[PDB]
RNA sequence: CAUGGUAAUCCUGCUCAGUACGAGAGGAACCGCAGGUUCAGACAUUUGGUGUAUGUGCUUGGCUGAGGAGCCAAUGGGGCG
RNA sequence: CGUCGCUACUACCGAUUGGAUGGUUUAGUGAGGCCCUCGGAUCGGCCCCGCCGGGGUGCCCUGGCGGAGCGCUG
RNA sequence: CGAUCGCACGCCCCCCGUGGCGGCGACGACCCAUUCGAACGUCUGCCCUAUCAACUUUCGAUGGUAGUCGCCGUGCCUACCAUGGUGACCACGGGUGACGGGGAAUCAGGGUUCGAUUCCGGAGAGGGAGCCUGAGAAACGGCUACCACAUCCAAGGAAGGCAGCA
RNA sequence: AACUGCGAAUGGCUCAUUAAAUCAGUUAUGGUUCCUUUGGUCGCUCGCCACUUGGAUAACUGUGGUAAUUCUAGA
């Protein structure tokens, strides 16, 4: 196997990202990042394929006032792919997942980052197109 | 081992340069430098910018072998290349004997029929 | 990597497996229906130029 | 790998079907061994090679690799004639058919082992080398002898002896 | 070199191993491998940023009789560099 | 006969930009299809035309091979 | 402006003697008529609602005019001019637990309710939308896209529509 | 077995939608389409195979691929 590679973070905690799924949630307000030790005044950030948690702002009402685990699949901050190519997308997007990683919807809209894909096989199986 | 081509400027990008663009629709793009991607995000027609290669191609600033194969050599069941050749080349005044023999045989049968009916 | 070879003139078409990557370089990144030189295989594919009638992906 | 209705021809062809039930202690590769069985062969079955397979027809089985409910499978196989004179018993044709039930041999004694035993003629007792004869294996062969089921020993997991314990062949 | 300073740190995943142990549920460790956090020390090939090379275009108003060429408007703005 | 006192019911008002449900639409994006202009991976033939050739008699009937006419049409 | 396929088979022979002529069909067709129709049209006719009275007309509304397309008549749509059209004889808007009718129940007469349902017409084939072939489909026990569900999957893809019989 | 021709636009189910809309009666298409059936017409034109021209093509043989389909390819 092999663990992931460090990438440009570019997605701090205060950010607002959209859902690329069929669960009906639209907005996603990052709440924290799983596995970040932290630092002084350094607000933790996310990147593609990071297990984070976020709250939904706009979407289905019963789903709003809760904290859900999430993973990040899109971003408009670039990062080198260790092969000299820099990739970024239109928007920063993520898909709401349960704790273990099974994304709770059934479809993903738009493309996904390959690092996110092979980090999370379930979403890769569901991912529309890989990139 | 892949050398990409710029999605706007149409240039062979070498591995150490450029960036990628992935579109929410699914489309992917590659740009050479900041200039190219800024033009692209400006939705400018590259065939209008004066140094994009496709523009020159449109404006003509720069600058098939149909080889045939007619073969028939296969043999046919109940015969072979020799047998088909032999029965194809009785041209030198051998067909006629079989020809007239069949015609006369047909003529003899019709006279036989003439006798049978009358 | 299975190579299906065929003589339309003579039939006797059969299938062979190969793995020599250097062999595969010769017909890699080629158009279909392309006359390509397969003389690289063994010392006895000499004088044989071949045409690419197609092929089938790993997912059939 | 045949069609759905040809099970008839072999399935009424008496003295040719074989009914087995695999019985073992927990986690003893019953699933792994039966998956090895199903991979190559198949009356319709494919050749899946991804660890767990058709042995566990239920969730939270593959997510803990623990067998809960006994599952039956139909399988097929074509035999070479050397075995067709090897077979001492009555043999009719080459298309031998299997009715196999993988059954959990857990210490809870889920009576599924008993159900499989009742619906089968032969038992494939599976016992580990380095683990020795486990208690539940003794249990399952204890009902096997009581219900008059022909047992056959299928000892497993010698790779542990080879690599893990680095044991000697005579000690093996 | 007398001396003085001193710097590295922690956490994952694979493998070990679903193994030891345990009835079962459960369930590690060492060697090794691949990473990552914090800190430190550099550095600009690449990516970004800066940009008054006031580099080159575009453009507002005015001004040099106009074209060309330019200039002023406390960096005229703006695009790229 | 009313107020006040007790208990149940029933609706009403109610901050919460309550929430949900469909439809109608405004602006914006817009898969997909069809149409249009192109586009040309390929697949044909004429031009075969080096010829071996030749026949009404080197002025070919042509038997097939071979380049390629590097054109001309689909 | 028949390069077709069967079933009987026969007839004239001077020139002859191998050709010339005819039967029964079938399959054909450009088009006409007829039939099965279909489509759009004429007039009249529909439940409740005014705590719905003025609507419609930029974005066709009401026409004229020349056109596009359609199988055709027709702002179907486009381009230019006119400012029109409907309405207390209830327009418009809202609800309808409204598919319409033939009819059903009740029965002095009169009327009041019910007609989802075997007959007829219309519509739909999960909710939209677009198509190919076909004479005829905007078809769904046809295709394509989206949404919504939703099957298998070696995770690489493939396949769905019981408001048909059960 | 395949190619070809026709049918698959019938029927069956349900009434969600639908309030001069559908539908009922009436009446028009002299403003239109109509496979099929049936009856018409099919020498009306002057104009080097016709005693019959060309080319492909399934089915069929052989070689495969795919976890997998009424997926198919190559010869
Ligand atoms: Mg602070
Ligand atoms: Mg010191
Ligand atoms: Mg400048
Ligand atoms: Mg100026
Ligand atoms: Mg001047
Ligand atoms: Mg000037
Ligand atoms: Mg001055
Ligand atoms: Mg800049
Ligand atoms: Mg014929
Ligand atoms: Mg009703
Ligand atoms: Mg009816
Ligand atoms: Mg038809
Ligand atoms: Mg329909
Ligand atoms: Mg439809
Ligand atoms: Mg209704």
């Amino acid at each position: 196997s092999g663990a992931k590679f460090r990438i440009s973070l570019g997605l701090p905690v205060g950010a607002v990202i959209n859902c690329a799924d069929n669960t009906g949630a639209k907005n996603l307000y990052i709440i924290s990042v799983k596995g970040i030790k932290g630092r002084l005044n350094r607000l933790p950030a996310a990147g593609v394929g990071d297990m984070v948690m976020a709250t939904v702002k706009k979407g289905k009402p019963e789903l709003r006032k809760k904290v859900h685990p999430a993973v990040v699949i899109r971003q408009r901050k670039s990062y080198r792919r260790k092969d000299g190519v820099f990739l970024y997308f239109e928007d920063n997007a993520g898909v709401i997942v349960n704790n273990k990683g099974e994304m709770k919807g059934s479809a993903i809209t738009g493309p996904v980052a390959k690092e996110c894909a092979d980090l999370w096989p379930r979403i890769a199986s569901n991912a529309g197109s890989i990139a | 081992m892949k050398v990409e081509l710029c999605s706007f400027s149409g240039y062979k990008i070498y591995p150490g340069h450029g960036r990628r663009y992935a579109r929410t629709d699914g489309k992917v793009f590659q740009f050479l430098n900041a200039k190219c991607e800024s033009a692209f995000l400006s939705k400018r027609n590259p065939r209008q910018i004066n140094w994009t290669v496709l523009y020159r191609r449109k404006h003509k600033k720069g600058q098939k072998r149909t080889r045939r194969a007619v073969k028939f050599q296969r043999a046919i069941t109940g015969a072979s290349l020799a047998d088909i050749m032999a029965k194809r080349n009785q041209k030198p005044e051998v067909r006629k004997a079989q020809r007239e023999q069949a015609i006369r045989a047909a003529k003899e049968a019709k006279k036989a029929k003439q006798a049978s009916k009358k | 990597m299975k190579l299906n070879i065929s003589f339309p003139a003579t039939g006797c078409q059969k299938l062979i497996e190969v793995d020599d990557e250097r062999k595969l370089r010769t017909f890699y990144e080629k158009r279909m229906a392309t006359e390509v030189a397969a003389d690289a295989l063994g010392e006895e594919w000499k004088g044989y130029v071949v045409r690419i009638s197609g092929g089938n992906d790993k997912q059939g | 790998n045949f069609t759905v209705d040809q099970i008839r021809a072999i399935m009424d062809k008496k003295a040719n079907i074989r009914n087995m039930s695999v019985i073992a202690h927990v986690d003893h590769g019953k699933s792994t061994l039966t998956d090895s069985l199903v991979c190559k062969a198949g009356i319709i079955a494919s050749a899946r090679a991804g660890e767990t397979r058709f042995t566990d027809t239920r969730k939270d089985e593959q997510e803990r690799c623990i067998t809960i409910k006994s599952t039956a499978i139909s399988l097929f196989y074509e035999l070479s004639e050397n075995d067709l004179n090897f077979i001492k018993q009555s043999k009719d044709g080459a298309g031998f058919l299997i009715n196999l039930i993988d059954s959990p041999g857990h210490v809870d004694f889920s009576s599924e082992v008993t159900a499989a035993l009742r619906v089968t003629d032969g038992a494939l007792v599976v016992v580990d080398c380095v683990s020795g004869v486990c208690v539940q294996t003794e249990t399952v062969l204890r009902q096997a002898i009581a219900e008059r089921i022909k047992p056959v020993l299928m000892m497993n997991k010698m790779d542990r002896a080879l690599l893990e314990l680095q044991l000697e062949p005579e000690e093996l």
